């Protein structure tokens, strides 16, 4: 008989799956052109 | 965060003056719990 | 010296929720997903 750890339940797996997803969300805002004039064109227009 | 894990149920009957034997540090390489109890002697059969 | 207000706040979307005002960047509610990360991060170390 040997010491069984918390093995990390299903439950914490699942929250990763859904943590990963949503940090990255908000993060880029969508990018229009790749390099310069990313997710920073909404800013951009209104910022001249 | 809140949810009982993945750990070995006991007695206290059997978990009775252990408490150096489980800190989650290595003091121990091994485990003791009581093995005969007194109003019939009892043997291991993983009991736990 | 001005005959305008020479503070030009800059902005990304801006508007109202309905009367109170609100305005984001790339970083609003971005803050969320970075927490469950953090959350598992913290509780599973401590079961390390």
């Amino acid at each position: 008989a040997y010491y069984e750890n918390p093995e990390v339940p299903q439950a914490n797996a699942y929250m990763l799956e859904a943590a990963t997803s949503a940090v990255k969300e908000v993060a880029t805002l969508g990018v229009d052109t790749e390099a310069v004039n990313g997710g920073q064109v909404a800013f951009d227009t209104v910022n001249q | 965060a809140r949810t009982p894990k993945k750990k070995p149920f006991f007695w206290p009957e059997q978990i009775a003056g252990f408490e150096h034997m489980y800190d989650g540090n290595d003091d121990y390489p091994y485990y003791l719990l009581n093995r005969t109890d007194e109003n019939s002697g009892d043997l291991p059969t993983q009991p736990l | 010296a001005g005959e305008h207000i020479p503070i030009v706040p800059v902005f990304g979307e801006w508007g109202f929720v309905e009367d109170k005002e609100v305005y984001e960047g790339v970083v609003r509610l971005t803050k969320d997903g970075q927490r469950l990360r953090n959350m598992i991060m913290s509780f599973n170390a401590d079961i390390v």
